[PDB]
RNA sequence: GAUGUCGGCUCAUCACAUCCUGGGGCUGAAGUAGGUCCCAAGGGUAUGGCUGUUCGCCAUUUAAAGUGGUACGCGAGCUGGGUUUAGAACGUCGUGAGACAGUUCGGUCCCUAUCUGCCGUGGGCGCUGGAGAACUGAGGGGGGCUGCUCCUAGUACGAGAGGACCGGAGUGGACGCAUCACUGGUGUUCGGGUUGUCAUGCCAAUGGCACUGCCCGGUAGCUAAAUGCGGAAGAGAUAAGUGCUGAAAGCAUCUAAGCACGAAACUUGCCCCGAGAUGAGUUCUCCCUGACUCCUUGAGAGUCCUGAAGGAACGUUGAAGACGACGACGUUGAUAGGCCGGGUGUGUAAGCGCAGCGAUGCGUUGAGCUAACCGGUACUAAUGAACCGUGAGGCUUAACCU
RNA sequence: AAUUCCUUGUCGGGUAAGUUCCGACCUGCACGAAUGGCGUAAUGAUGGCCAGGCUGUCUCCACCCGAGACUCAGUGAAAUU
RNA sequence: CACAGGUGGUCAGGUAGAGAAUACCAAGGCGCUUGAGAGAACUCGGGUGAAGGAACUAGGCAAAAUGGUGCCGUAACUUC
RNA sequence: AGGACCGAACCGACUAAUGUUGAAAAAUUAGCGGAUGACUUGUGGCUGGGGGUGAAAGGCCAAUCAAACCGGGAGAUAGCU
């Protein structure tokens, strides 16, 4: 509906880069533990993206002291402060869910050099 | 609950409404006017004009494509060099139904399918 | 899943009360031709909202 | 969601290396344990010299959970597999002297300040 | 106090500057024209009658157009009445804004519920359904026993059976009203209201408290 | 001339001789925690191992894991493990056929609901002229559970160890209602990968079939594991209990008059249905104010003219729906389909060119296709009509204006 | 114990918890030597128990595809009374 | 019964395949003598499923799962 | 070589669901066992009712079996309904 649109677009970012999933990208994410706020860094590889506006989200899965974590950013969350895209991937799909069972010598995206 | 759902089941698998379509399609083609039941007239609405749509912008993909559907080359062959430039100029609304009574044999509402230029 | 005492006519009749058909309401009368049709029908010979239809 | 009869793994150096929820505490009825929620687990794989042995049945909470937990944002965190660190039945304290693996935020509480300040990452 | 009548335009997220998504629905509470004001001397009780949107000339019939022409107000898709407290007074005619949730925390919303057909009784009432294997037969999902048996000899009033589900007035009690923006005819309530998208929803001030 | 007999599952409903929470008395009640008795049935009242078992034991919880009635509830609702068919064997009994509330393995559980009942849902007529809408509200139903932490407060109490009542927040568990913004599921109507084979003359490209062939994602919708909300506060009359004043009985005494307090029970307060509430209510609004016979002169029958508001019917239909019903729209039109733009989804179409001997890669290209979504657009289909509904609405009395 | 009542004998193993199972003891109600005793590799749509994998069997169901059920037209039963 | 049952022999092509299995097809035969619409509960036959994985139950009943060829490797026990 | 192995035809019938006035007076769907043999099958023949035949269940002997079916004794008898 036109009322809702204009609703999300009064608060949607602008800044948000453009990535694909395949890419190696870095999330910095406001942490406010204590009284004090700071910022954390999630790196891993995109899986995921979930394009709908406002409710726009992405997949970012990681392996963390050999425990792979998945982390799902809403793209427009004042909490995500910023994203940067620190590789490029080339893969033929929309949803990397495959990564689950890689790790290692199987889990490698190509890099996608244009 | 079917709510917002869309397309009749029509008491058919879904591979024989896709081949039935198919062929309604393509008689409703050839002869510019059939009678079928209402419900089957009004779910080959669906089919029949977007491959008039398809058939107005010319193309050895959008042949391929009408093609695909549909599946016999007399029927592009009408479709792109009859159907696309006789509708070139009409936004839509390339078929009209008709209501005709009832069937025979089981009561089925019938209706006539036109091409709107017939 | 059976009757224990025979229903009566009376309630035979009853029940068929609501069995009854409905008479069509009235027939449309084609404006060119005169024919009578049922509403948003084509006439018997073609006809529908003063126009020829169907050949034959 | 931890339910009964589920296996976590361990995720400190305790000696245990399986182990399967054996009861839901906090309350009548409960059906599923999420991160940081005690449950009541047996033993089921050890190692040989490890603290507690094979079959011991003592507490433990639940720091990863394939289900995730939901920020206030609306982003969840999926890691990939269950693990709880373990705790005495009584002083509800660690066993273990290491957590392995990432933590999450769920446990920035009073009672498992323990296991926040010995983890790797905090999430 | 009194409510006025919105339209359920759908639902949507707000991110608060701290990084937290408020689901909330968006009530299109356009203004509501007064169309008759009832008093004790003439009807036994307080309240008032509003009307909202607007609806087709030639589908507005005559007995609806000539009340409100009473009125003199353009004829809306509908009519409410809401009850009255006793400090409170309004007259014929006056337009009612969304202004008046201005200094209002929390509302209850009232509308119709998605008519879910007829719901058996695994849905409508959440019974346990039946072992899927195990030797069953034909009773996957029945409602299983109905009653006792020569004692009482007969199901009980109320009982839990299947039938129709939804599609009835609901109450959706004291939700957080998050934004009230009159420039837009705008509500946004923390939550999910009865109804699906297009619905009529009535919104009272909160009566719990 | 048959009332299916244990246990399990689903579903319950009542009693109070109450398991928890709620209010009290006494205590060999310091405090916490108790013991016991009185009032109280609103709500709640485990998951597993063993066994066919209800039961019991045990593990671990919980505020609690109540006792009973209901054909030891519930097989025209499910099961068939047990016991009671026919097979077989063991121990024992008998000479034997065979037998054993001794065991051990195996063993066809039928019914399309007429009536009552219940859950939904309509049709008819009534409600005293007809119609549209809003509603009051008699009456009925739903809901009522509770913990843990923190403050009060290491305060009262206590030798200390220990550790409050009262009051106030925060946060959960189970349960219920709603919803789909989010996390996801499904998504055989969307996109792609690939195997076998057949076909479209062949290459190329596609289509059929193989459970959607097998998969990989996924739009809308529906959904839960997802997210919001709820249990109340208060008021009235009380129970057990506590009293004030107070005699009968110079005192005493909660009572005999009079006054007060008092619980999750009761009546309300919250939510839903609800004027067939035949006691058929109220308030707005709208519509119809023409003649004429006959008489069985009756609240009579009939003819002509007239058909109103409205309704119904038909059509396009819906986040409404088994069918009815309900909602929207019918060209004074966005009701549905199509079309246009977008979103979304999958993921760089075909054709052509280049590199490679070739599979293949690269360029046009993030292209192509894109269901149910969104914003628009009368292109197609929602036709003029016709049909039902009438023509001022009984009598008596009262009060008014005359 | 295909035998064992009392009895869920007692001890040990397996389980958080094991009336079933395995190994023992012997107190054999009421084993026992061709109406055979004790073992026994292989075999079994054989009985009991345990573990790995796997799963809607279940926590707790959700959605979808078809055939009925539902409406319309034609035909048109039955038990029972 | 124009009944998802029973009935002996003979012929037996193409591709993939060990195959008279199986998948698609030729030659040939057939769409099974009621259909049409809707897309409720519930039943039947199927598909998929978050986290868990026998906690279900009389019992892993059912379903899921394994599944081919070549090579490597293979325990207790044994009548070898 | 083999009452060998895996597995179609062929023979069976272990589990489940359906059905239980069924499509069928014992079947269908999914699995399941044997599948060169104590196999299976066509055709013809033989054995008959206190009798046959039986790798044994009181099984089978024309949808009938602790003594077939048909006719007769026979209108058996029925202290029973
Ligand atoms: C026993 O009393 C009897 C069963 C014996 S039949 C195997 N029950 C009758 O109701
Ligand atoms: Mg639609
Ligand atoms: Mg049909
Ligand atoms: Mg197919
Ligand atoms: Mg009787
Ligand atoms: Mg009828
Ligand atoms: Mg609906
Ligand atoms: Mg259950
Ligand atoms: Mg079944
Ligand atoms: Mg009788
Ligand atoms: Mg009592
Ligand atoms: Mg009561
Ligand atoms: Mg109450
Ligand atoms: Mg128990
Ligand atoms: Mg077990
Ligand atoms: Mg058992
Ligand atoms: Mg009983
Ligand atoms: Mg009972
Ligand atoms: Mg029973
Ligand atoms: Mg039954
Ligand atoms: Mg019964
Ligand atoms: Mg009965
Ligand atoms: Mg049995
Ligand atoms: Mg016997
Ligand atoms: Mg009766
Ligand atoms: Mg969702
Ligand atoms: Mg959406
Ligand atoms: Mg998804
Ligand atoms: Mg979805
Ligand atoms: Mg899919
Ligand atoms: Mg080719
Ligand atoms: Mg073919
Ligand atoms: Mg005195
Ligand atoms: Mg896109
Ligand atoms: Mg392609
Ligand atoms: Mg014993
Ligand atoms: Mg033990
Ligand atoms: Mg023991
Ligand atoms: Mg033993
Ligand atoms: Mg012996
Ligand atoms: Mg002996
Ligand atoms: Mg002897
Ligand atoms: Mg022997
Ligand atoms: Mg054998
Ligand atoms: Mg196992
Ligand atoms: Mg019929
Ligand atoms: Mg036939
Ligand atoms: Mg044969
Ligand atoms: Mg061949
Ligand atoms: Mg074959
Ligand atoms: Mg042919
Ligand atoms: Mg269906
Ligand atoms: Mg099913
Ligand atoms: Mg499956
Ligand atoms: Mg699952
Ligand atoms: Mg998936
Ligand atoms: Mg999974
Ligand atoms: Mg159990
Ligand atoms: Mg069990
Ligand atoms: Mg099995
Ligand atoms: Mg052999
Ligand atoms: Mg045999
Ligand atoms: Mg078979
Ligand atoms: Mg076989
Ligand atoms: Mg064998
Ligand atoms: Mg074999
Ligand atoms: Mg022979
Ligand atoms: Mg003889
Ligand atoms: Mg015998
Ligand atoms: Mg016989
Ligand atoms: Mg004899
Ligand atoms: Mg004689
Ligand atoms: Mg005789
Ligand atoms: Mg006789």
């Amino acid at each position: 509906s036109n009322i809702i649109k204009q609703l999300e677009q009064e608060q949607m970012k602008q800044d948000v880069p453009s990535f694909r999933p395949g890419d190696t990208v870095e999330v910095k994410v406001w942490v406010v533990e204590g009284s004090k706020k700071r910022l954390q860094a999630f790196e891993g590889v995109v899986i995921a993206i979930r394009n709908r506006g406002l409710h726009s989200a992405f997949t970012v899965r990681k392996i963390s002291n050999g425990e792979g974590v998945e982390r799902v950013f809403q793209t427009h969350s004042p909490v995500v402060d910023s994203i940067s895209v620190k590789r490029r991937g080339a893969v033929r799909k929309a949803k990397l869910y495959y990564l689950r069972e890689r790790t290692g010598k199987a889990a490698r995206i190509k890099e996608r050099l244009n | 609950m079917r709510h917002r759902k869309s397309g009749r089941q029509l008491n058919r698998n879904s591979s024989h409404r896709q081949a039935m379509f198919r062929n309604m399609a393509g008689s409703l083609v050839r002869h510019e006017i059939i009678k079928t039941t209402l419900p089957k007239a009004k779910e080959l609405r669906r089919v029949v004009e977007p491959l008039i749509t398809l058939a107005k912008t010319d193309s050895v993909a959008n042949r391929r494509l009408a093609f695909a559907r549909t599946r016999d080359n007399e029927i592009v062959a009408k479709l792109f060099n009859e159907l696309g430039p006789r509708f070139a100029s009409r936004a839509g609304g390339y078929t009209r139904i008709l209501k005709c009574g009832f069937r025979a044999g089981d009561n089925a509402p019938m209706a006539y399918i036109e091409l709107v230029d017939r | 899943a059976v009757q224990q005492n025979k229903p009566t006519r009376s309630k035979r009749g009853m029940r068929r009360s609501h069995d009854a058909l409905t008479a069509v309401t009235s027939l449309s009368v084609d404006k060119t031709s005169g024919e009578k049709h049922l509403r948003h029908h084509i006439t018997a010979d073609g006809y529908y909202r003063g126009r020829k239809v169907i050949a034959k | 969601m931890i339910q009964e009869q589920t296996m976590l793994n361990v995720a400190d150096n305790s000696g245990a290396r399986r182990v399967m929820c054996i009861k839901v505490l906090g309350g009548s009825h409960r059906r599923y344990a999420g991160v940081g929620d005690i449950i009541k687990i047996t033993i089921k794989e050890a190692i040989p010299r490890g603290k507690v042995k094979k079959g011991d049945v003592l507490k433990a909470v639940v720091v990863r959970t394939k289900k995730g937990v939901r920020r206030p944002d609306g982003s969840v965190i999926r890691f990939d597999g269950n693990a709880c660190v373990l705790l005495n039945n009584n002083s509800e304290q660690p066993i273990g002297t290491r957590i392995f693996g990432p933590v999450t935020r769920e446990l920035r509480s009073e009672k498992f300040m323990k296991i926040i300040s010995l983890a790797p990452e905090v999430l | 106090m009194i409510g006025l009548v919105g339209k359920k335009v759908g639902m949507t997220r707000i991110f608060t500057e701290d990084g937290v998504s408020i689901p909330v629905t968006v009530i299109e509470v356009e203004a509501n024209r007064v169309t008759q004001v009832k008093d004790l001397a003439n009807d036994g009780y307080r309240a008032i009658q509003v009307t909202t949107g607007a609806k087709k000339a030639n589908r507005v019939t005559k007995p609806e157009a000539g009340h409100f022409a009473k009125a003199g107000v353009e004829a809306g898709r509908g009519l409410w009445e809401f009850r009255l407290a006793e400090g409170e007074e309004f007259t014929v005619g006056q337009s009612i804004s969304v202004e008046l949730f201005a200094d209002v925390k929390k509302v209850d919303v009232t509308g119709t519920s998605k008519g879910k057909g007829f719901a058996g009784t695994v849905k409508r009432w959440n019974f346990r359904t039946q072992d899927a294997t195990h030797g069953n037969s034909l009773s996957h999902r029945v409602p299983g026993s109905i009653g006792q048996n020569q004692t009482p000899g007969k199901v009980f009033k109320g009982k839990k059976m299947a039938g129709q589900m939804g599609n009835e007035r609901v109450t959706v009690q004291s939700l957080d009203v998050v934004r009230v923006d009159a420039e837009r005819n705008l509500l946004l309530v923390k939550g999910a209201v009865p109804g699906a998208t297009g619905s009529d929803l009535i919104v009272k001030p909160a009566v719990k408290a």
